């Protein structure tokens, strides 16, 4: 979708494998603060917002 | 309360303690109170910032 309509989908209630898309090295830019780019498989939280 | 002194130094301690206690668990502009989230969420860099 559009930049100003963008996409919103809600994820939860699942497993969530971050170390594929890490390893993908097809990304441009992996770029966030407030958790570490690794160490997404021992951490889980309420939801997720795409 | 005849010992009122008795009681104003323990109640002044007390006090003093559970301030110190309190402010154990303060943000201080961090981005969480808990030591362990941080180092089981952030990288070491910004974990040791």
């Amino acid at each position: 979708a559009s930049v100003y309509a963008w996409n919103r989908k809600r994820i939860s209630n699942c497993v969530a494998d971050y170390s594929v898309l890490y390893n993908s090295a097809s990304f441009s830019t992996f770029k966030c603060y407030g958790v570490s780019p690794t160490k997404l498989n021992d951490l889980c939280f309420t939801n997720v917002y795409a | 309360s005849a010992l009122g002194k008795l009681q104003d130094v323990v109640n002044q301690n007390a006090q003093a303690l559970n301030t110190l206690v309190k402010q154990l668990s303060s943000n201080f502009g961090a981005i969480s109170s808990v030591l362990n989230d941080i180092l089981s969420r952030l990288d070491p860099p910004e974990a040791e910032v």
